[PDB]
């Protein structure tokens, strides 16, 4: 139940709510007063999915889907099989993932570490809002939101964009992309460049970050350095949440057109709008 | 407000560092670039030195001649006019062949010639550059990780500009070089094929770009909030684990009830990354050449 | 069809590479211990990887893990319950035990070195010519505690040299004797470098180096531990 070195970490303190009275854990896992928040919201969620499942009358993973309330309830309450348990669900969901965020937070305080980790999942959970709760309550209903279904959230984000026309023309989600592309690309020579230098050719001494920085100072002219990458990484990964959000939140608040033909004040533009030639005369 | 490492308060410079020589040769090497306190905010201020090589001129050549050939397809669509190049540059769009040339060398350069043109020298580009991956990588006694990952993003690639438009029998079915293009021919794709959030190599080469993101935030999060204790100095950790590597590990296994080590992380770390365009181009190479239409497809699971 | 079968070939692939990736991952800290440092009952359904060694350059020596496993120093805590999973109270003053959020790990006691077998870290005054070359300077400024006391002033900056970056915070305190500091742990502002992570009457206390112009990679853990663990055990002493 401990790894060999885990013990000596293992003090009471952190805690945000409680004192000592969830300091403890569970096998592996820390519990808190967030630990147990975190049960409590995941458990009534699940269990009111399940509820959800017998009033659809289906118990398939691929088919069980909770949907918000239709478009005519506006902002308000609705009834449970039509609305009322997407609304409760929702609820449950924002509070066990702001409870495991506040759960990070103690276990970091336990540990001596900064807080980075709950911080950077606080973006995550962000995006999350944006779609369930922050753009829906800017539109006007809670229908806007998707649905909670493997397959129907899928149909939700198909719908959503093509409704915009080629969503691709999103000058944000355009940002956004890139910095997920972006990321991945970093990930991945993140990782072969550790590896390359810990896992050298056959019978070698370990390189150093000394070689880390040569290998991609000659490959690129450039090394970001090992504290850079870790920052990098970071930042290109909360960037590329950040401009989804963003992307979102615009779409159907100030922009609602097709994204496509905001990209005609570009070509408009008084001093070459009318010269022939080209694509665009 | 506590200092948090994001940027650097106190920047240090010393001799500019020339690097490791191990079996690299030297006489490739430039000399040092400028030292860039901007950049030194949040990384290395040091540009350069870079290697150059024969290699490395024939990758640089051949990517500038791709770049070039675009881009005078582009001036000849703007009718040389420099405020039309400029108001219609993302309209632009170097496309291949129409499919009556199918895989035939023969199409005129204004209606196909140009686009085959191009992406000869893009094909000879990326190779070098990847044979450069292996080279610098060998040269110094690292292991081949870099290439081996970089294969990957090759193999997509490779996928979309030949190896598809060589098994659907015309270069037709490549993609556009133009930037609104590029994009019209992937929605065009998706729509073709019967919407790809039915191909599961899709959904898959999204579950590992989100997770790209998720895992890059989680480990980039996590050494910054042990560089405390040294955190990033990650190979040192490896060979010798200290209260870094330790505290990094039991944060995880606290929260989700197991961890990594600080090698094992960079294991995660790859395969997460280089599976998004291992499945994606496994994806799209079944797209027309066995699966003409993911949706029915997904209808009979086979 | 073809794709039928990739797709459940795929799936094949990454159940053999998760099992892959996990067992990797165990090669520091299992076999899994009960509180009382034994082999655990349990160790789940991952077994232990095939050994692998790492060279170490200059003479270091290898590492091979998975491998025997212990912390090799005391550890001053004992159980407040009678069951496991609760807390263990320090025995004494976690600080100077090195416990808790103050822990440490049992390091090689040599300097980590760069490429070239030199000490990767040394004060600047001997790396040569090594200087600050942007932001505040802060060898001179005096340096605060949580407690709003003056517990020293900084002599040096100890740094990187392989890369280039600023490491610790070299301190002098009122005896004459100097600390470091983890940079990462400093906030260097216009008249001073705040330090809140301890009290000035805790900066006696932060581990010492044996030679004045290296720092091994055990002094480096007793000394960025003991400042870390302030957060919690200084909280006391600060102080809004
Ligand atoms: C089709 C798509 C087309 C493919 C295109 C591109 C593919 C790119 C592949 C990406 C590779 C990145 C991984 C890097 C890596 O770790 O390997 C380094 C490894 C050696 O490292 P090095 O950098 O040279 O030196 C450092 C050290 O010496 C040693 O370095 P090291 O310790 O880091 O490496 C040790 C390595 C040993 O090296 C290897 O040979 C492994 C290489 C292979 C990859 C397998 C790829 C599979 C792709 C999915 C296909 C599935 C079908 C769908 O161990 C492994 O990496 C192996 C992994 C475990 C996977 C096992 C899994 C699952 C199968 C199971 C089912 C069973 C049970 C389930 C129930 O490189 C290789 O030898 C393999 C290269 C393959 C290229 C082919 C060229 C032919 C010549
Ligand atoms: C036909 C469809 C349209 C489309 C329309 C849309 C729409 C609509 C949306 C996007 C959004 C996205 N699109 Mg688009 N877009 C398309 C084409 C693409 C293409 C492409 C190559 O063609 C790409 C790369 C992208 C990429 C992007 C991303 C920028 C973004 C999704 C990531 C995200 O929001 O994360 C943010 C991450 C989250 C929301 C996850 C949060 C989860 C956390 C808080 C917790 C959950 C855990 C819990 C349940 C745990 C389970 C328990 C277990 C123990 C694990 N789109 C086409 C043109 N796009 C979305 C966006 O920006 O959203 C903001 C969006 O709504
Ligand atoms: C982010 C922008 C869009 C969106 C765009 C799409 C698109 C497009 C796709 C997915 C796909 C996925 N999405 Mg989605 N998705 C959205 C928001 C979510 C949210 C949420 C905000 O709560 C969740 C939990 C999911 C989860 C899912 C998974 C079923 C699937 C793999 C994702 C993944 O590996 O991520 C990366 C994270 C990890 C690798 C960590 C593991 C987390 C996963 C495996 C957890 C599964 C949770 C799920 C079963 C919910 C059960 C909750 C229980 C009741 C507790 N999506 C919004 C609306 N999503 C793909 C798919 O194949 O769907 C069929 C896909 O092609
Ligand atoms: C309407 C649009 C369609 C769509 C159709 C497409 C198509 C078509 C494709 C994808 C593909 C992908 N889609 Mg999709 N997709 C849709 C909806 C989405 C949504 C969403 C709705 O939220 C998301 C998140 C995604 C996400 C994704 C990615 C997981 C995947 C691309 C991986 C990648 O890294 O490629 C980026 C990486 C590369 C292209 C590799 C680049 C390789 C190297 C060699 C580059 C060399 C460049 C060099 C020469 C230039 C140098 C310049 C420098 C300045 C020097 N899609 C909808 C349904 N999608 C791709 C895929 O794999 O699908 C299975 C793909 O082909
Ligand atoms: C911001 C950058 C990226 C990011 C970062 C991030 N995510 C994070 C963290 C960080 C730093 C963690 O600390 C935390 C973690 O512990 O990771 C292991 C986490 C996490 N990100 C996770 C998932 C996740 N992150 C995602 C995305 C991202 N995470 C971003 C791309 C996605 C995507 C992209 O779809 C998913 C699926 C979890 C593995 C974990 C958070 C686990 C958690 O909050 O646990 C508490 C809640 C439960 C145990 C279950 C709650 C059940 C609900 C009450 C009911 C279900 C409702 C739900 C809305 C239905 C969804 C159905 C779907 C089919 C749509
Ligand atoms: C595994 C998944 C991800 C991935 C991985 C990956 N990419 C890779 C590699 C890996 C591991 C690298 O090793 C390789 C690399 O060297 O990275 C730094 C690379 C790389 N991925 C790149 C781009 C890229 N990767 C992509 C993304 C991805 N790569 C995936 C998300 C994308 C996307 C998302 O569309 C792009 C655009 C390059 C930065 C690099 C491959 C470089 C290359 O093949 O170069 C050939 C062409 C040239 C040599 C130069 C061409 C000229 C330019 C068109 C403009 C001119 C600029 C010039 C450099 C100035 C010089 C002027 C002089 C005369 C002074
Ligand atoms: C250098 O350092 C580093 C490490 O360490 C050395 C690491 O470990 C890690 C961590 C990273 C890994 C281990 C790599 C693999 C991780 C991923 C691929 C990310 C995705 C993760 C998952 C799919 C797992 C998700 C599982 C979760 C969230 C746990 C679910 C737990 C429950 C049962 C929830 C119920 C409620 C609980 C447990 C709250 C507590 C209350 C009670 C117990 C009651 C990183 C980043 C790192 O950089
Ligand atoms: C101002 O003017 C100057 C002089 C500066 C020039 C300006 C340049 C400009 C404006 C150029 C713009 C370039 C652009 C917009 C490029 C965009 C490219 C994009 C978006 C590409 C996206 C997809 C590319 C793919 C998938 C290409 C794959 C190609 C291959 C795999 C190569 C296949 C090889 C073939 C078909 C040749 C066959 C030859 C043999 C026998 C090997
Ligand atoms: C071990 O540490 C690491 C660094 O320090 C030594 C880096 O220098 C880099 C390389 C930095 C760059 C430029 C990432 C490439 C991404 C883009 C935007 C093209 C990596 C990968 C790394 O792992
Ligand atoms: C609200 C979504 C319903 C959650 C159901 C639980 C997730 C199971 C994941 C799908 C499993 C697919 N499988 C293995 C049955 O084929
Ligand atoms: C992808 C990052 C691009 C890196 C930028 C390239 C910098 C190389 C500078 C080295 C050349 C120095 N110089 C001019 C003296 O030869
Ligand atoms: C894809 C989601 C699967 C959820 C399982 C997450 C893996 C957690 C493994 C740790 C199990 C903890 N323990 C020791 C009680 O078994
Ligand atoms: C490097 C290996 C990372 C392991 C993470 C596995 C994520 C698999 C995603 C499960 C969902 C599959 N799906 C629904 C996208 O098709
Ligand atoms: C993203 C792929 C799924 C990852 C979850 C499975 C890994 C958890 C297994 C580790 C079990 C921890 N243990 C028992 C070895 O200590
Ligand atoms: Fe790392």
């Amino acid at each position: 139940a401990l790894l060999s070195f885990e013990r000596k970490y293992r003090v009471p303190g952190g805690t945000l709510v409680g004192g000592n009275l969830f300091d403890f854990w569970v096998g592996p896992f820390y519990v808190g007063f967030f630990g147990v928040a975190t049960f409590f919201f995941a458990a009534l969620g699940i269990i009111l999915i399940a509820w959800s499942a017998v009033l659809q009358g289906t118990w398939n993973p691929q088919l069980i889907s909770v949907y918000p309330p239709a478009l005519e309830y506006g902002l308000g309450g609705a009834p449970l099989a039509k609305g009322g348990l997407w609304q409760i669900i929702t609820i449950c969901a924002t509070g066990a993932f702001v409870s495991w965020a506040l759960r990070e937070v103690e276990i970091c305080r336990k540990l001596g570490i900064g807080y980075h980790i709950p911080f950077a999942f606080a973006f995550a959970i962000l995006a999350y809002l944006t779609l369930v709760l922050f753009r829906p309550v800017m539109m006007g209903a809670w229908g806007y939101a998707f649905p909670y279904g493997i397959w129907t959230h899928l149909d939700w984000v198909s719908n959503t964009g093509y409704t915009y026309g080629n969503f691709h023309y999103n000058p944000a989600h355009m940002i956004a992309i890139s910095f997920f592309f972006t990321n991945a690309l970093a990930l991945a020579l993140h990782g072969a460049l550790v590896l390359s230098a810990a896992n050298p050719e056959k019978g070698k001494e370990m390189r150093t970050p000394d070689h880390e920085d040569t290998f991609f100072r000659d490959l690129v002219g450039y090394s970001i350095g090992t504290l850079g990458i870790h920052r990098l990484g970071l930042l290109l990964s909360l960037s590329a949440v950040f401009f989804s959000a963003l992307c979102m939140i615009i779409t159907g608040t100030i922009w609602f057109d097709q994204w496509v033909d905001w990209w005609q004040w570009w070509v408009k533009l008084p001093w070459w709008a009318n010269i022939p030639g080209g694509i665009n005369g | 407000a506590e200092y948090q490492n994001i940027f650097s308060q106190v920047q240090v410079r010393g001799p500019a560092d020339l690097g490791m020589t191990e079996d690299v040769n030297l006489a490739n090497r430039s000399g040092v670039g400028p030292f860039s306190t901007l950049l030194g905010w949040f990384g290395n201020a040091q540009l350069g030195p870079i290697y150059l090589g024969s290699l490395g001129v024939l990758s640089l050549f051949s990517g500038l001649m791709w770049f070039f050939t675009i881009g005078i397809w582009f001036w000849y669509q703007a009718g040389w006019n420099p405020a039309v190049f400029l108001r219609d540059l993302f309209f632009f769009s170097l496309e291949p062949p129409a499919p009556e040339y199918g895989l035939s060398f023969a199409a005129p350069l204004k209606e196909g010639g140009l686009w085959l043109i191009a992406s000869f020298f893009m094909f000879v580009a990326v190779w070098s550059w990847w044979g450069r991956t292996y080279l610098r990588a060998q040269a110094l006694g690292m292991g081949k990780h870099t290439a081996w990952a970089f294969l990957s993003a090759i193999w997509l690639w490779m996928v979309l500009g030949f190896i598809r438009p060589i098994l659907m029998g015309s270069w037709s079915e490549a993609v556009p070089y133009g930037i609104f293009s590029h994009l019209d021919w992937t929605n065009n794709f998706s729509l073709v094929h019967g919407n790809l959030f039915y191909n599961p190599f899709h959904g898959l080469s999204i579950a590992f770009l989100y997770g790209s993101a998720l895992l890059f935030a989680m480990h980039g999060a996590t050494i910054l909030a042990v560089s405390r204790f040294g955190g990033e100095r990650e190979l040192e950790q490896i060979a010798d684990r200290g209260t870094a590597a330790e505290r990094a590990a039991l944060f995880w296994r606290w929260t989700m009830g197991f961890n990594a080590t600080m090698e094992g992380i960079h294991r995660w770390a790859i395969w997460m990354a280089v599976l998004v365009t291992l499945t994606g181009g496994i994806g799209i190479l079944l797209s027309g050449t066995v699966v003409d239409n993911w949706y029915v497809w997904g209808q009979n699971h086979g | 069809d073809l794709a039928s079968l990739a797709i459940y070939s795929f799936w094949i692939f990454l159940a053999g590479l998760i099992y892959y990736l996990q067992t990797e991952n165990m090669r520091e800290g299992y076999p899994l211990e009960n509180e009382d440092g034994t082999p655990a009952a349990n160790q789940g359904p991952f077994p232990l990887p095939k050994p692998k060694t790492f060279i170490l350059p200059h003479g270091r020596g290898t590492l091979t893990v998975p491998g025997p496993e212990s912390e090799d120093r005391p550890i001053a805590l004992a159980r407040t319950a009678v069951s496991e999973g609760f807390p263990h109270a320090p025995t004494g003053d976690p600080m100077k035990d090195g416990v808790g959020p103050a822990s440490w790990v049992a390091r090689r006691d040599l300097p980590e070195l760069d490429g070239h077998g030199h000490n990767k870290i040394k004060p600047m005054k001997a790396a040569a010519g090594f200087h600050v070359s942007a932001g505040k300077n802060p060898i001179g400024l005096p340096v605060r505690g949580c407690d709003l006391e003056i517990a020293g002033k900084v002599v040096d900056i100890w740094v990187d040299i392989p890369e280039q970056m600023a490491r610790f915070l070299e301190v002098e305190l009122k005896d004459g004797s100097t600390r470091l500091l983890p940079m990462q742990m400093v906030k260097v502002q216009s008249n001073r470098v705040h330090v809140n992570a301890l009290s000035s009457d805790l900066f006696a206390g932060i581990p010492t180096i044996k030679s004045p112009t290296e720092v091994t990679l055990l002094e480096e853990d007793k000394i960025c531990g003991y400042v870390a663990g302030g957060l919690m055990y200084a909280a006391p002493k600060r102080k809004s």
